[PDB]
């Protein structure tokens, strides 16, 4: 009732995005070009995720928008308010109660179930972009599956630091064929993508690329036998819920240096605290 | 013991209220009208229309007012508004020869058929801050002359008839539309021109400047600059004939560039083209220079300077994308930075002795 | 007296990387080859001797004149009038936007040729000298093949009759047939022109075919002075045997 | 106490600069800087040159014979230039016929990559006519100019031999009373 | 009067809005014959910042600055350097600087003019800060 | 026979009269005052002050009014006016640690000492054209809170206290002033920052965007964006002590960038800095990113993209120079083109008799 | 001068700086002396360097002559002349002989210049090597070491590609036998007039912050080959007004049918010839 078309997108744009989504699902990991439009949010602020959600969201869907894992983050609040205005759908902060989840840099700690769709917001939908800035070159690299340069960069990082310098947006091989980067999620979240029961959609509006991982697909982070894939670790538990299995974030309380670590996933923190 | 409070929406609302109050400014001064911006800040409006994609002066002025004068924000507002509107028709190709000139200058000949019509312009003005504008005065009455526009042929028509340049032939190729499909490099000249017209004025100006300073020179001459009103026509489905729907104030720049010597014909000048809305020449000139620069593959030229690199030039030309992505860093990134801190703290501890 | 005397040249930009305590002398008309592992730092030695990298310590004495004692202008002139440098990648030593004739005649014009006919005639003569067809003198380097680009680089450096040419593995990236033919051409030029050549290569075959005396470097220092068919066939010091066996 | 300066600083500075430009662009031509009626003893031409060129960005070195306290105060007050003690730091070197060879060699001659960074020497001579005859040729002289300034031996050696090759060198400004003479670094000088 | 207090009233005058200062002085109706040794001059002050907030200095543009000086009959000199372009404001500030150096006027003005001006500026700052703090984002409590 | 006549002076007079009449616009609408522009178009005035070199809001608004809203022309007007004024003093180094905050955000931490002060910003607004602005509206009523300013230390102070970042230590080096002497590449960081501050917003934004896209990656994080009023102080000659002259609305941006591993010392984050007049953040963020990119020589990083090329980046960064030389092509150039035509006609006659 | 600006619009500090630069340039003919140019009312590219030079040299008694494209009435020429009349009040003349200071853009007057005359040139690109080596960091050293080989290489490439030198204006010239210098973008028809001229020549690039000069009676030789000697522009038609065959002509298109007339670029010279 906002005066715009449902989900704010005209029908032909929705059809184009839906055809792109189907193609992406048919080719897990491939970045499908799509003619994205300019949304009320600026480019780089989640336009791709917004367009994907508008293309998939329906009247009966329950939407959960989270930023940095928190539902109350400024960008999450803005996007959720926009979707409430242009669709009027029900919104939730509980992962298990959401049928569609739009997330910016986290995979919820709560495992996802069947029939759930998680939309990822991707700034750079190209794992090789920081290696080879040219799209004309990375495109052929993907076409021929010549990913040796990624291994070269990983080995250079090991040589320079003794560790993989990459800590988020860690590249992952999908279905044994495509190296893609997920959203800029930590290495902590990469394991959650393997054999997930929920369809995963990744959209980059600024770069105009849509790709996806169907449910129950192999997503293996790139690593070596000598350097097994590690995950972020902390010596502290959550200062609120006391959980030791969640991605913690640092909160500086005063200039003196006092700080507290709290679960990034606020819904999971609330669930743990109420237990 | 801490507890997570919910204070995002209230902060957002307060920030937006503060921004709106600041935009209104002091309430003693009357709120400036959109018509006032459209009439008296016409050059900003021209830039906003050109880079926003809609040639509506009132909408561009409204975007400027809503954006507090920020050209980038106004451009994004207009571009976002483009999405909501539906495409009713596609105009028949513009015939710039029928332009009702307000300004026509050629830098390649002392005089030309139709004369050097300077028209409104800041050129040849001494840029001294005019403090009489602090208190409103009255504009002087305009002197007049004969009210007839003698024929004003394009200078490149004159050059081509001499054989010194080549006519731009229409092969019937369907123009590319980046607004419909994402750009794919290499890009046809139609898509390159469409992207350049939507590109940022400052970026294109810097690239053209770099080409003029030797980073892949193209030896440009301002063959002709025209600003005037071009009629717009469409052929509706329900009517079998073209109908004239109005006229747009547009600026057209055609640049003579360094001549080549094709293997099987006489040497001739190469040319570049720029076309914008309003009376902002420099954007059209930069468009023409960068258009010629990006023509390197067609002429088999080596990309010497960055302005000749098509992917680099066009991937960063779009003002909306550039501004939005540079601004995305204001968003919270404490998850990624926490990952980086975890890695760094470990690297430091490994070499702590 | 030896045309290029090197005395205890050392330079290590990074721990180990580089070279140290390198000393030798070179006489006119003899080809001196350098063989070592990629990390041997031989290439850094080549830059240091070829008036490009300033050593941390040591002394070079071209003719009877300390190399780095010369003013920047003097050594810049030397690198373009009497010395030659043949990079591995031709585009590094060739002006890409300049036709082959221009690339060859740039040295002559820098000396002040000031006559188009003579410059073009000399360029054609040198293009003939390196087997490149003279019909494509006006062509430009990017339109040539790798072997042709290399030949053009040697022609460019030899146009001035340099008395000393350094060569940083120019054969890299060339086919065996092209490499062999290019090396035969290099032998012909070296014998015909009494100019010393300092060739750095990562393989022993090229040194065998071209070099006269050979030096071997390991981890940034000279291992053992050599000689063609002696070090190649009779590797004394164990790393020499390891290298030859690795090739074998 | 402080010495006076140009009565009309703008017009007088412009006129003095035009005269100095005439002298420098045409070596060997004697010009008169008549706008200043009394130099800061110790002459008029030197004072006019300093007032029309020297400022806060140009360190000035005065030789001991000319390094008076009153003139130092006047330079600080009018030109505002910094008065250095060593010739190496001097953009403008002011001295008389007592200049020593070491002092002359200490002046900055610029660098081949920036020859304008050197120093300009303003030499005060007893007279501009009467000394060893000198023949000047090069830029600024149509055929040849014959000038006989009375200037020290070290300056003659510098001019005739030019130990620092072009573009390096020092531009010389001989002064006497209100009359001035200029020899740029690009002028070929030869005794008689 | 030590330099700290002089710095204080000079800062108060500089930050005061020209209109309110003029109104205050007209209301006070203070008589003081004076001569302007240096007429109000407008020029630039070169803004100098520190890279990183505390590192090496670097020039960060310029700001308009109006400076004026006044000499009273007795001989006291007042100076003013106010950011902006209002010559009248600079002259008024210089006059008040000259007056504050006289015991006959220091005590009276410090309580009738300087203190009210500082209080008004502080009230404006507090009001603005109050309305700006509404945009602070709250995350945790206690 | 033809006879030459004089028409240049009257032509330019008529053109300037036409431009002034166009700037005034429809005489029915009241002429918008400079106060309205500096109040309600504040974001345009911010860019004009930053790139014009003068931090006077009224002067920037006057330039905008005289320039018909054209940002480039207004910037050139302000910069030219700068020449007329005299430098009365040089301020003491600004102390951003003591600014009256109007906006303070950090992307590196969820919450920081002093909180996340969004302040007046357009962020998180849905950019939908507000057609209600076509008619006069009512001033919104601003909610309030406690008026105290919480202690707000710099985020890099916190990082350095942990040893993750390196403090920016002052060596007492005299800053390089390019307004006094021409730039001499390679430029020291002080002159690089000075040039970046007065550089084109669009060009710098494009270069920063290119770095973010892989052309010279530096891994940036918006460590601290901080807009507010900074007190300006000088030390006159008449008075030996420091006097506060006023305050300026400054925006300061500090980026955290990819950490390095210097030999001996433990690894730490590299940083970039930007500082602008007004409330426009994006210019400060672009300045910080380009500054970090240009810091490559200090860290021995191989220049991967043009944003890391000091010569190319800084040579084409200035609005006034770039705009002036692109628009110079509009000046008569018929002598040079006559020379080119003579040569080309000779070549054509030779190839095809 | 009653405009409220300092005589010549430039503060004395900037005038002193420019004068020091001018003297250093005159002492080092052909060398581009960096100078701290300021922003004039006229935009960069529109002749600000020449404006600053003439402001630094112009005096009360001088007679100024401003020509753009060799014509006094050119829009930019009249704009600059009006500016200098406003801020200086000096006498302005359109006759080359009467002028004491001549500020020219892209042309040298046909009438030979006498002594005590100063001709000031507006150069957009003061570096002759800029289009061969765009980077200043490189060209500065190339000038320092007198490594002008690339110029001859470019000329050779032009000859090879076209059979003739492709540079038609801004032709490089070796001045005094040492420094290769880029004159204003004057046609190569004008380089001969620069050799052993009795008048001082000043070139100023305001945008590029460079000042260089050629003193009177200096050797200026255009680069060329022995077998391809330096030449000048030629026309079959004489001036359509004065019927002069020794002047740089410019083309005027009368109508779209292709009718054209060639007239002297130097309007003052044309006026002088016609009245004879
Ligand atoms: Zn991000
Ligand atoms: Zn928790
Ligand atoms: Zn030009
Ligand atoms: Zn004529």
């Amino acid at each position: 009732l906002s005066g715009y078309n449902f989900a704010y997108l005209d029908e032909q744009t929705k059809r184009m995005i839906r055809r792109a989504i189907l193609k992406a699902v048919a080719i897990p990991g491939y970045q499908v070009p799509f003619g994205g439009r300019e949304m009320p949010m600026p480019y780089g602020w989640g336009t791709g995720g917004i367009q994907l959600t508008a293309s998939v969201i329906g009247e009966s869907d329950v939407l959960k928008v989270i930023d940095q894992g928190a539902d109350d983050t400024t960008n999450a609040v803005s996007i959720r308010n926009f979707f409430k205005r242009v669709t009027g759908v029900n919104t939730t902060e509980r992962t298990d109660d959401a049928t569609v989840i739009q997330t910016r840099h986290r995979i919820p700690e709560t495992p996802l179930t069947e029939d759930q769709i998680i939309i990822f917001q991707v700034p750079i939908p190209e794992p090789l972009r920081f290696i080879e800035p040219r799209e004309t070159e990375t495109r052929t690299m993907h076409a021929l599956e010549e990913y040796g340069v990624m291994q070269v960069k990983l080995y250079e990082d090991i040589a320079r630091f003794g560790h993989i310098a990459t800590t988020y947006a860690y590249p992952v091989k999908v279905n044994g064929r495509y190296v893609m980067d997920p959203s800029p999620i930590p290495k902590f979240d990469n394991p959650k993508m393997d054999m997930m029961p929920a369809l995963q959609l990744f959209g980059a509006g600024r770069e105009k690329r849509i790709y996806a991982v169907p449910p129950f697909t192999r997503v293996e982070s790139l690593d070596f036998d000598d350097h097994p894939f590690t995950v972020q670790q902390w010596d502290e538990p959550c200062a609120i819920c006391g959980s030791t299995h969640s991605y913690l974030d640092e909160v500086v309380l005063d200039d003196a240096g006092n700080r507290m670590f709290v679960c990034s996933d606020t819904d999971y923190c609330r669930q743990q605290s109420e237990a | 013991m801490y507890v997570a409070v919910k204070g995002g929406e209230k902060a957002i609302d307060a920030a937006h209220a503060l921004q709106e109050s600041r935009r209104r400014g002091d309430t003693d001064l009357p709120e400036l009208s959109v018509a006032q911006i459209e009439q008296q800040l016409n050059l900003a409006v021209d830039r906003v229309m050109t880079e926003g994609g809609i040639a509506d002066r009132e909408l561009a002025a409204l975007a400027l007012k809503q954006a507090s004068g920020d050209n980038v924000e106004a451009i994004f507002l207009l571009r976002a508004y483009r999405t909501t509107l539906a495409k009713l028709a596609v105009s028949e190709p513009l015939d710039t020869t029928g332009m009702r000139l307000e300004r026509r200058i050629s830098a390649v000949y002392k005089d030309i058929p139709g004369g050097q019509l300077l028209g409104p312009t800041y050129d040849y003005t001494h840029r001294l801050l005019d403090f009489t504008l602090l208190a409103n005065g009255e504009a002087p009455t305009l002197t007049t002359a004969d009210s007839e526009q003698q024929p004003s042929p394009h200078v490149f028509s004159l050059l081509a008839r001499q054989g010194l340049a080549k006519f731009e032939e229409d092969s019937g190729a369907q123009p590319d539309d980046i607004t419909r499909t994402p750009p794919v490099y290499p890009c046809s000249r139609s898509s390159r021109l469409q992207q350049l017209m939507r590109g940022d004025e400052g970026y294109l100006l810097a690239l053209a400047y770099s080409t003029q300073r030797g980073y892949g020179r193209n030896h440009p001459f301002a063959g002709e600059i025209r600003s005037g009103y071009i009629d717009v026509s469409i052929v509706p489905e329900e009517l079998g004939f073209a109908v004239n729907v109005g006229e747009l104030l547009m600026t057209e720049c055609e640049m003579v560039n360094g001549f080549i010597d094709p293997p099987g014909e006489p040497p001739h000048f190469t040319r570049g083209y720029g076309l914008v809305f309003g009376m902002s020449e420099r954007k059209a000139m930069a468009m023409a220079l960068v258009d010629r620069a990006l023509q390197a593959p067609e002429y088999g030229e080596h990309a010497t300077g960055p302005a000749q690199d098509e992917e680099f030039v066009l991937a960063h030309a779009d003002n909306v994308e550039v501004a939005g992505f540079v601004s995305h860093l204001k968003l919270p990134h404490y998850v990624d930075f926490q990952a980086e801190l975890e890695l760094l703290k470990r690297l430091q501890q490994e070499q702590n002795h | 007296q030896p045309l290029l005397s090197v005395n205890n040249l050392t330079h290590l930009y990074a721990p180990g990387k580089g070279f140290s305590d390198v000393s030798f002398d070179l006489w006119p008309g003899e080809v001196l080859g350098i063989v070592g592992e990629s990390g041997s730092g031989k290439t850094t030695l080549l830059k240091s001797i070829s008036a490009r990298l300033t050593p941390q310590q040591g002394e070079i004495h071209y003719e009877n004149r300390s190399l780095y004692a010369m003013s920047e202008a003097d050594r810049r002139r030397l690198l373009r009038t009497e010395w030659g440098v043949v990079h591995q990648h031709p585009l590094d030593g060739l002006r890409r936007q300049v036709s082959a004739g221009g690339n060859i005649g740039e040295r002559l014009m820098a000396t002040g040729a000031r006559h188009y006919g003579d410059i073009r005639a000399t360029a054609q003569k040198w293009l003939e000298e390196v087997e490149i067809p003279a019909n494509r003198i006006d062509d430009l380097p990017t339109t040539f093949s790798g072997g042709m680009q290399q030949r053009l680089q040697i022609a460019r450096n030899l146009v001035t009759h340099p008395k000393l040419v350094f060569m940083d593995e120019p054969t890299g990236g060339l086919d065996v047939s092209v490499q062999a033919r290019l090396l035969d051409l290099l032998r012909g030029l070296v014998v015909e022109l009494n100019l010393a050549v300092v060739i750095v290569t990562h393989d022993l075959g090229a040194a065998r075919l071209l070099a006269d005396r050979l030096l071997v470097m390991k981890q940034g220092q000279v291992v053992e002075s050599g000689l063609t068919d002696r070090v190649l066939d009779d590797p004394h010091h164990p790393y020499t045997q390891l290298l030859v066996s690795s090739v074998l | 106490t402080l010495e006076t300066a140009f009565m009309l600083p703008v017009q007088d500075a412009q006129h003095s600069f035009r005269r100095l430009l005439k002298a420098m662009s045409e070596p060997g031509v004697i010009v008169a800087l008549h706008q200043l009626k009394r130099g800061w003893q110790p002459n008029i031409a030197t004072t006019s040159v300093l007032l029309t060129l020297a400022d806060n960005d140009t360190p000035v070195w005065l030789s001991t014979p000319l390094n008076n306290d009153i003139v130092n105060q006047s330079l600080r007050f009018h030109t505002n230039a910094p008065l250095v003690s060593q010739p190496e730091q001097a953009t403008f070197a002011v001295t008389d016929e007592a200049i020593s060879s070491e002092q002359l060699n200490a002046l900055s001659t610029g660098t081949a990559v920036a020859p304008e960074a050197g120093a300009t020497l303003i030499l005060q001579v007893a007279s501009l006519s009467g000394g060893r005859m000198l023949r000047l040729t090069g830029a600024g002289i149509a055929e040849e100019r014959m000038i006989a300034p009375r200037l020290p031996e070290c300056i003659l050696h510098e001019l005739t031999e030019r130990p620092h090759p072009f573009p390096l060198g020092i531009d010389l400004i001989l002064t006497c009373g209100e009359r001035l003479l200029a020899i740029p670094r690009t002028t070929h000088v030869e005794v008689c | 009067a030590d330099t700290a207090t002089r710095q204080h009233w000079m800062s108060v005058l500089a930050h005061s809005q020209p209109a309110e200062l003029a109104a205050r002085l007209n209301a006070l109706n203070i008589t003081a014959d004076y001569e302007v040794i240096r007429a109000a001059e407008t020029g630039l002050v070169q803004i100098q910042a520190r890279m990183g907030g505390t590192g090496e200095r670097f020039f960060a543009g310029d700001a308009t600055l109006t400076r004026a000086a006044v000499r009273l009959t007795d001989g006291t000199l007042g100076y003013s350097w106010v950011q902006g372009r209002d010559k009248q404001h600079a002259e008024r500030c210089a006059l008040i600087d000259a007056l504050m150096q006289q015991s006959r006027h220091f005590q009276n003005l410090s309580e009738t003019l300087i203190a009210p001006l500082d209080a008004d500026r502080m009230a404006r700052i507090a009001a603005r800060q109050a309305e700006v703090n509404a945009s602070r984002v709250d995350f945790f409590t206690m």
